[PDB]
């Protein structure tokens, strides 16, 4: 996948992130651990190549 | 100073102080060819002669960029489970609204965090010449979430969540544990709970007001921002220097002269800009090393003062440490240290041991004091007179070895029991 | 000669010595209390007993052997000056800086 | 090392040791033009073409100079009360004349 | 170039001295203003004072 840094996606599977324009990866609403950091909370991984928002950790409500 | 006199406190004060620590600087990246030469191709061919300088600069900047993210992750991401505070915000009178997240704000930040965010504060020119800034891996919302998780964990479970599974504990009992930590018995807190809670709330309010009313409190983070911006501005401004050539713009030299002398002019420009880039890289490396040291200190402080109670003097605030709270700030962290300070001391007359029936009695955990006619045993950090019995004193030897022994009677708690 | 100057320090040696003397007086007269709040006086043998308890030894050990401990401390304080004076490499770091 | 045996100390020794730590170095300042060119005007005119190198050097040296004072203040200035020893220098047999 | 070399050397030595000064400040805070339980931080043996 190719990331054009600091470029709006209209000046070049197309995704628009705060870091830049991402080509070749599909955005997924699911959250996982960060595998390949991209930036601005966005990480990419191979499962095709997917891009997602990293999960801080497992939720736990202490009683 | 004297040699049979002691001073014992009779009251206390809960004090909250602030500590600001930078963590990470701005991640930056450079383009050697575009900065040095630009759109010209002859300049690139001439620059290719100098070797692998641009590769070295790019590698160093990449190393610094990844180190910044490593620093932030080390400082904040210390708990892999995020905790949530219970819906009913009652903790036995302690009132944490000024540090808990505010649902009303869209950013979900505490009022103190919001104040810190607001109190810390040409780009196209830097961007257009081959200099770029990279966004941080962790957004501000994630940092706030991490801090909220840490604070909820330290509120609901004490220090137990830092060394294993989180075990719940009522907040007054946790305060009693932390009071026992510094040598004060639990009954003091269990009898002055209301006063302690009122003092804590007043201290928190004063912290917010003091942070709001002083502009120089956050000098370190502002210094970091100013240093980065000024270094970038100087690097940009270096492009306008002639450096011994005839013109500071490459296009005019290319379109005005013949190649045999244009090569000399571009040689001068190339060497000048290479020197500027090397100087910038070296300064960035040194500043990155200093910031890494600060980040390691911040991580140690978070591990020791927040996730537990520290016995080290002045490490987690002035006075006897009680606990701490973390808050996020642009490019750094702010610690609120809650500590215990004695006050309202009083004179007393003291002796090292008590002689009774030819036996010397020494205190178990306290100290012998005298109000002028009678002798008592008290704690060292709080005045609480008690009758001298065999429970709080132990016997060792006779009365002649020690210096300064004082006659007195030692009550026997079993004496009325067997007598009756 | 050539445009280089050395600037005087903000703290003169006398005021640094004054700071050290203040610290010594505080730690002698009030133990560790003065560092965590108001200074509370305490007889020195009692402070020694407190510091002996701090390491896991009861107070009677200090109280019954006060003269011996005082003599040992005085002997060590006497020895340290000769140790510093008789060895030229003891002060290597500061001289290295200079 | 044994099976059911220990060694218990029976007597003690008070030990005093030294530790030397540098705190601050010498604050120094430089003049870029005077050092590089002296009183020559042509050399200064040529030096003006290089830009803002001298400003960077001055800024770095000033930062070091202020950092030295910050180091000394952090190390020593830790009490805001100037305590005084009592006139009678008796502390139960302990002798502090050497310090 | 001579001046730049001198300045860079001064910067590195200043960083070293700053680290040493921070260590000295920590030692003064912990060993002098109180009793330290850390091993070999304030001298060989069981710490009494400084
Ligand atoms: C101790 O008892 C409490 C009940 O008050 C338990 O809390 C509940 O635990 C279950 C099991 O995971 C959760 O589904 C509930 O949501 C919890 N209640 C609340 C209000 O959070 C707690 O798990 C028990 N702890 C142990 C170790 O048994
Ligand atoms: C210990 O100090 C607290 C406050 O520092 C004292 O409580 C104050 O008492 C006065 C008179 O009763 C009130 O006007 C104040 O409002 C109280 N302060 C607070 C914060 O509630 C307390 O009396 C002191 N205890 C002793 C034994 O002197
Ligand atoms: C906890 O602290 C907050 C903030 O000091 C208190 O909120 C104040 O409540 C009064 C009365 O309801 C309002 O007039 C103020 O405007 C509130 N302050 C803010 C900043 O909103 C709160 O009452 C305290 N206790 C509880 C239980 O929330
Ligand atoms: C020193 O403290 C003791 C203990 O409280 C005082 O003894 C009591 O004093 C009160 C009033 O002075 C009397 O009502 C009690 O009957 C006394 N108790 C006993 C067992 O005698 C003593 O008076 C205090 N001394 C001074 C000078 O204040
Ligand atoms: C503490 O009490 C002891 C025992 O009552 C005192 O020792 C006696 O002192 C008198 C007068 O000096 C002598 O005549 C006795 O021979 C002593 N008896 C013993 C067993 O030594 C001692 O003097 C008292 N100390 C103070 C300071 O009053
Ligand atoms: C513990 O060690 C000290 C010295 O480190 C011993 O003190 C010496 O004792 C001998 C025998 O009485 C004397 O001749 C010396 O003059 C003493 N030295 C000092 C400095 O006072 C002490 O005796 C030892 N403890 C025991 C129980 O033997
Ligand atoms: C404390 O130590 C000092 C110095 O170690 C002692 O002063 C010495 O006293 C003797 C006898 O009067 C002289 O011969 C020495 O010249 C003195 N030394 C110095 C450096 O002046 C002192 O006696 C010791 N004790 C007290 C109580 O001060
Ligand atoms: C205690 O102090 C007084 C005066 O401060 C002094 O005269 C006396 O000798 C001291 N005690 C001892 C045992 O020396
Ligand atoms: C004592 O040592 C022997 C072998 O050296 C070992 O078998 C035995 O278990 C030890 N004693 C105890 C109580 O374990």
């Amino acid at each position: 996948a190719v990331l054009y840094q600091g470029v709006n996606c209209t000046e070049v599977n197309v995704f628009q992130t705060r870091a830049g324009c991402l080509i070749g990866a599909e955005y997924v609403n699911n959250s996982y651990e960060c595998d390949i950091p991209i930036g601005a909370g966005i990480c990419a991984s191979y499962q095709s190549i997917i891009a997602y928002t990293m999960s801080l950790g497992a939720e736990n409500s202490v009683a | 100073y004297s040699n049979n006199s002691i001073a014992i406190p009779t009251n206390f004060t809960i004090s909250v102080t602030t500590e600001i620590l930078p963590v990470s600087m701005t991640k930056t990246s450079v383009d050697c060819t575009m900065y040095i030469c630009g759109d010209s191709t002859e300049c690139s061919n001439l620059l290719l002669q100098y070797g692998s300088f641009c590769t070295q600069l790019k590698r160093a900047l990449t190393g610094i960029a990844v180190e910044q993210d490593k620093n932030t992750q080390e400082v904040f991401a210390q708990v892999k489970q995020i905790y949530k505070t219970p819906p009913i915000k009652y903790f036995g009178g302690f009132n944490f609204s000024q540090i808990l997240p505010d649902p009303s704000k869209p950013s979900k930040r505490s009022p103190i965090e919001d104040l810190l965010f607001n109190k810390v504060t040409l780009i196209c020119a830097q961007k257009f010449n081959g200099l770029t800034v990279l966004p941080p891996l962790l957004t501000d919302e994630m940092i706030a979430q991490y801090t909220s998780a840490l604070l909820a964990g330290t509120i609901t479970s004490g220090w137990t969540f830092g060394a294993g599974p989180a075990l719940q504990i009522p907040f007054p009992m946790q305060m009693a544990y932390r009071f026992n930590g510094i040598g004060v018995t639990q009954n003091v807190l269990y009898e002055n709970q209301k006063l302690i809670a009122n003092q804590f709330n007043s201290a928190i309010g004063k912290i917010q007001d003091s942070l709001s009313s002083t502009p120089s409190a956050l000098g370190k983070l502002q210094d970091v921002v100013n240093h980065n911006a000024q270094a970038l501005n100087t690097l940009v401004k270096q492009l306008s220097s002639k450096f011994g050539a005839i013109s500071s713009v490459l296009n005019d030299i290319l379109s005005r002269l013949d190649p045999p002398e244009a090569e000399v002019q571009i040689d001068r420009l190339i060497t000048g800009r290479l020197q500027s880039l090397q100087t910038y890289v070296t300064q960035q490396l040194i500043r990155a090393a200093e910031i890494r040291a600060s980040a390691n200190l911040a991580a140690t402080k978070m591990s020791e003062c927040v996730l537990g109670q520290s016995k080290r003097v002045d490490f987690c605030g002035k006075g006897y440490h009680l606990m701490s709270f973390p808050q996020s700030a642009p490019h750094g962290v702010v610690f609120l240290h809650v500590t215990y300070v004695p006050a309202q001391e009083k004179n007393f007359t003291t002796a090292p041991a008590i002689c009774h029936d030819g036996k010397a009695h020494f205190p178990r955990e306290g100290v012998f004091v005298s109000n002028g006619t009678h002798w008592f045993v008290t704690q060292r950090n709080f005045y609480e007179p008690q009758i001298i019995t065999t429970d709080n004193t132990f016997v060792s030897g006779n009365c002649d070895v020690v210096i300064g022994i004082v006659n007195n009677t030692v009550y026997d708690p079993l004496q009325p029991e067997l007598d009756s």
